[PDB]
Formats: structure tokens, sequence, C-alpha cells
RNA sequence: AGGUAAAAAUGCCAAG
RNA sequence: GCUUGAGUCUCGUAGAGGGGGGUAGAAUUCCAGGUGUAGCGGUGAAAUGCGUAGAGAUCUGGAGGAAUACCGGUGGCGAAGGCGGCCCCCUGGACGAAGACUGACGCUCAGGUGCGAAAGCGUGGGGAGCAAACAGGAUUAGAUACCCUGGUAGUCCACGCCGUAAACGAUGUCGACUUGGAGGUUGUGCCCUUGAGGCGUGGCUUCCGGAGCUAACGCGUUAAGUCGACCGCCUGGGGAGUACGGCCGCAAGGUUAAAACUCAAAUGAAUUGACGGGGGCCCGCACAAGCGGUGGAGCAUGUGGUUUAAUUCGAUGCAACGCG
């Protein structure tokens, strides 16, 4: 705010299989606070997966994030007189942050019959580069090239 | 005014616009006469000259910099 | 801010337009005696002389024509 | 049609409007659209976003002259001055070079009084 | 050190 | 009579000082046509208007009036008003260096006289742009205004007239005398011009401050300090710089200039508090960034508005409306 710069806190290692990034997709799926719920369905999905598809467990939130990969997107540098639009440079956090916030619009919508059913197949939908997933950065994309080559 | 910076600039790189008299100067001789508020205008721009100077030196003290 | 003529005696012809060309931007513009730092009792000697050049297109009124 | 393959996109972008206009290097006009012809009513053609979409409906009508290169010359402060180039530099145009081709007077056109 | 920028729709009036 | 006052000459000095005559370039306005064409132009939002009878835009050529970007600088010159594109002809003043000469030839000044921003007036031209008047369109409770669009005299040149302005560093003219600093601007003397300088001196000159002065603010070797000479002038505000009379003017008016009557104040300086459709910086889920509801619908329920013989009433930007 207009004051100290707050930070972070200590973020649990998954208790079932020790890893933080994934610990933000329950925190970026939670509803209501439905750990166990998620812990069912979050767990349902992955292991479904690393099974379908073939490879390892902890390859799979991978397999997926290849074509998901962000850089890049707008944040507007509207002074007063020009709200022209300016494209921002997503860090690290910022970009994870968006990252497993691309898994939420794809995975909330069209839904088939079943959180997991979708979740699993995004991913390797995501791994391939022709889902929902991917494209949800791409489309980001398209309304940062609105202005080029600026100092 | 004149930028053609051989190949290489491909960007604006139009400082040689800006340096000089860009538009600012077109938006200095816009619309409007009167002769004097320029006249006036003059003193109490150089009035700000010999202040502001001042506040270069005449900022000398401790202030515990 | 060239020590020019403050040291350098003598009267500022239109001739040297080699010298004489060091004293206008590349957009025409006569650059003002307050960057070059030098008297305006020199600085005097310039602008006519510019003009004369200019009269005589030795130089540009203003490069766009 | 004589498929010139050179032009200028002469450009009028004034306080409050902005008219494009590519023609060739000999005044022919080639290819004229603005930011008003986008509709734009009133106040909100005067952004810089506006005329560089407009300039994309700019860009056209010259590729049916085999336009291959060109040079900007923009006119008036307002909004612009760059907005259209941004959208022209990458309009599909190998351009050569932008001037600001500005009338400067020398004093003594008497200019209007208004705005109190 | 240091210099441009920036909006200007409209709204009046008082006995202890 | 003399000369420390004042006045002129010899040699240089920078400057929009002034009168007049030619001339350059940008820019706008307009004409002619080419290309091309649905807009141009406007702003608080428009609308008026200009437009397919083909403008805008853009380009070549041409027709015009008018002022001079950059330089440019509490930079310079002028009695003030004031004056700068360039070029030339006529021509004023002010300052410096060492002597020459004259030998108080001074200062101020009723009346008189000359100059004297704009607007304005007369006569003849000119008439880009801008623009009183003006009309159309907006805005407004009204808006014979502010804003948009056209648009007239004027603005501009010549020859006369008007003689007033916040013609104001709001400070008269002239001379002497009484701490310094920062400079700036413009000539000059001495030294190693060893370098854009060091050490003095002439003028104009901007700011800061000593004593002093002042009611204060502030001024302060550029005095509002310390004296002297001379002159214009003041006596509460209003009435009134108005009337009448004189003079001056084509007119506008200008100038010299009251009284009756009415009030117990009008007035300057300063700083507290207040206000600001004034700001400089900081602060709160104030917003950003996000999470997830309300605004759709049903129903609970309040309030308003309605309706009712009666449907108690208070609360109603923020700080009332699942409140009493």
């Amino acid at each position: 705010p207009r004051r100290r710069v707050i930070g972070q806190r200590k973020i649990l290692p998954d208790p079932k299989f020790g890893s933080e990034l994934l610990a933000k997709f329950v925190n970026i799926l939670m509803v209501d606070g439905k750990k166990s719920t998620a812990e069912s369905i979050v767990y349902s999905a992955l292991e479904t997966l690393a099974q379908r598809s073939g490879k390892s467990e902890l390859e799979a939130f991978e397999v997926a994030l290849e074509n998901v990969r962000p850089t890049v997107e707008v944040k507007s540098r509207r002074v007063g007189g020009s709200t022209y639009q300016v494209p921002v440079e997503v860090r690290p956090v910022r970009r994870n942050a968006l990252a497993m916030r691309w898994i939420v619009e794809a995975a909330r919508k069209r839904g088939d019959k079943s959180m997991a059913l979708r979740l699993a197949n995004e991913l390797s939908d995501a791994a391939e580069n022709k889902g929902t997933a991917v494209k949800k950065r791409e489309d980001v994309h398209r309304m940062a090239e609105a202005n080029k080559a600026f100092a | 005014i004149k930028v053609r910076e051989n190949e290489p600039f491909d960007v604006a790189l139009r400082r040689f616009k800006r340096s000089c008299e860009k538009a600012g100067v077109l938006a200095e001789v816009r619309r409007r006469e009167f002769y004097e508020k320029p006249t006036t205008e003059r003193k109490r721009a150089k009035a700000s000259a010999v202040k502001r100077h001042a506040k270069k030196l005449a900022r000398e003290n401790a202030r515990r910099t | 801010f060239c020590r020019f003529t403050a040291e350098g005696v003598q009267e500022i012809d239109y001739k040297d337009i080699a010298t004489l060309k060091n004293y206008i931007t590349e957009s025409g513009k006569i650059v003002p005696s307050r960057i070059t730092g030098t008297r305006a009792k020199y600085q005097r000697q310039l602008a006519r002389a510019i003009k004369r050049a200019r009269y005589l297109s030795l130089l540009p009124y203003t490069d766009r024509h | 049609r004589k498929q010139v393959s050179d032009g200028v996109a002469h450009i009028h972008a004034s306080f409050n409007n902005t008219i494009v206009t590519i023609t060739d290097r000999q005044g022919n006009a080639l290819g004229w659209a603005t930011a008003g012809g986008s509709g734009f009513r009133g106040s909100r053609k005067s952004t810089p976003f506006a005329a560089q979409v407009a300039a994309e409906r700019c860009a056209d009508a010259v590729k049916e002259y085999g336009i291959k290169n060109l040079e900007v010359m923009v006119k008036g402060p307002g909004p612009g001055r760059e907005s259209t180039i941004r959208a022209l530099n990458a309009a599909g145009f190998r351009i050569t070079n932008i001037t600001d081709v500005t009338p400067i007077p020398h004093n003594g056109c008497r200019p209007p009084k208004k705005r109190r």
C-alpha cells in the first residue's frame, strides 16, 4: 500500500509428495476451504494422468506446463491522457501467479461430468498445444502486440 | 526533424525532433497575441532564475546531510 | 563554453563558412550564447553575420523548403 | 493503374483530428483513411490507440498499387506523433524515415484568441 | 542538477 | 578676477535612438488543375455550418496582405510614449582616454512651447490573418455573455486632429555626502597575454543587506539615510473631477474647477481564525492487483411511492432505508 512492503509465509510442502508449486494449485483451486475434497479431486487427477500417459508423476505437471508457458501481458500506462496499453514483464511469482490461474479458466468451464475428468485431460491437452490451457496464454499475447518498439 | 540513421535505428530515435523544436514550440505560439503576458512572463520567468540560483548556494548550512 | 573571442580578437566574418556552421544546429536553428557561454557582444557579431549568410542562401533560413 | 512501388504517408494528426494520406512522391493520392472515418464520435476519436487502428484500416489500398516502401510525415501535436508510426513500423512496410514538416512561422500570421 | 506537460459542462440568494 | 562648477575640440565606443527608400524567407488566405474521396471542422457534449454540384488532405504553378520563429539574454538604446528580419541613404544622443581653451557662462521654473500607447476622427489608398458591430448555433431557470461558425469597421500606408492610460521603479528635477557583497554590461590603464587571467579605474546597471529611516511593508551609494535649491501638489469619504463659466477641439471630449446636500467614517500596513468551484507532501480495502457477493430471478424483509374510514410516527449525501 502506502507503507511497508509485506512478504510471504512458510508454505507447506505437499503432505502426499513434498512440493510447493503445486500447493498453490490447491490455493488457486480452493473454494470455501474444502481441502479434503480438493485432496480428493486434486489428487484423483494427477495419479490417473500419471497412470494414463505413462511418465512419472511430478513430470506430469510439467508435460502440460511446456506449452502453457507465459512470459508477458499488458499492464497499461494510462497516465491520464494516454490509456494506450503497455505490456508488462511477467516476473516469476507474477508468472506462476497467472500460470496456476490458467488452469482455473480452462478447467472451470465446459464442465463435462467431473473436475478430475477435465483437469486430467487439460493437462495432457496442454502438453500438445491443442487445447484450452495452451491457448489461454496465446490469447493474452495478441492483445499486447497492439503497440510495438517502445523506449 | 530529418532522421534516417542509416539503417539500424528501426525505432523512433527521434531526439533530433524533440531536442530542438518538436511541436511543443508549436504548442507555444498556439493561439493568442497578448504582446505582453510574455513581456510580464519573461520578468517572472527570470525571477525564478535568481531565487532558484540562491537555493543551490543558500543551501549551505549543516542541515545534517 | 569555448573561450572563443574573449581571447580571440578579430571581426567575425561570414566567409569562413566552416567556422560559421559551428553555431547552427542540424535543424537550421541558430543556437543561443547561453549554451556556448560566450559573450553577447561577440555573439551579436554572430546573428547579423548569420542573416548575411541567410540572405545569400549560403546557409539556410530553415532547411525544409 | 500504373503500379508505383514507393509512397509517402502524410498524416494530419491535429489536436482533435487525425487523417492519414498515403501518396507517392508526385502528390497523386494513393490511399487515404482517418481516425475520423472510423466513426469515433467527437471526443473519442482523439486517442492515440484510435489512430493506431485507423492506420490498420489505412495500411490497405496501397497493397493494390504494389507499394514497397514509405516515409512518414506527421503534423499537429495532439495525440499520435508516434501512434500511427508504431502501427506503421509494423503495418507491413519497409520504412525509410520519419520527418516533422511542421509549419514553424516567423511571427506575423495573427493567431486566434479563443478559450477563455 | 533541471524543464513541458494535465480537467476547465452548470448551480442564485438571506428577517433574531 | 581665478578655478576645483559648467561648456566645446582632437581619438575611439556599443546600441530595436530617429526619418526615408529597396529587398529575403517561413506561414496563412485565395485562384487553377492533377490524384483521390467520404468525410472536414468543432468541443464540456455538440450543433452551426463546408461537403457526392465532389471539399478535407496533398502537390505543382500562380494571386495577395500582414507581421518578422530561432538569435533573444532583470541583454541594449531612448526625455517619455517606445523601438528589434535584411539592406542602404540623412541624421541625435550618451561614455572613455590625456591634454587644449573659455573663465560661473548655474539650477529650477508661473504662463508659453514641443513630443506624447491604444482606442477614435477627417481625406485618399489597401483590405492575408485577426476582429468591436453583427447574425446563426450552443449553454442557461433566463444567457441580448463566457464557447463554435462565418462575419463589419478597425487593425495596416500617407497627410492632418484628438493630448488622455495602472503614460506606474504607483517614488519630480539638480548637486554633495555616509559600511560592504554578489554580479551583469560596456570602454580603458598596469603586470608574467605565463591561460578562458591577476591588480585598479569610467559609466549604466539587477539582486542582497550595514547604520539609518518608516506605521508597517519594505528602501537601503540606483535611499523611502544625512542636507541644500527650486517647483508641481495635499487637507475626511461621497457629492466630483461632476455642474456652470473660460479656453482648446470637426466630434468624441480635454483642460481650469465648485457648491448645496449626506454620513461618523471611508483608508493603509499586518497577522490570528475562517473560507477557497487554490495548491506542496504524507495517510485509510480509497483504488490498484486479486478473492468473492449485490445489480438478473424467486422469496424473506425494510424503505419510498402509492392506496386506504384507518393503513401510528421518527430516521432520509457521507454518518437513514434487516434502523428506533
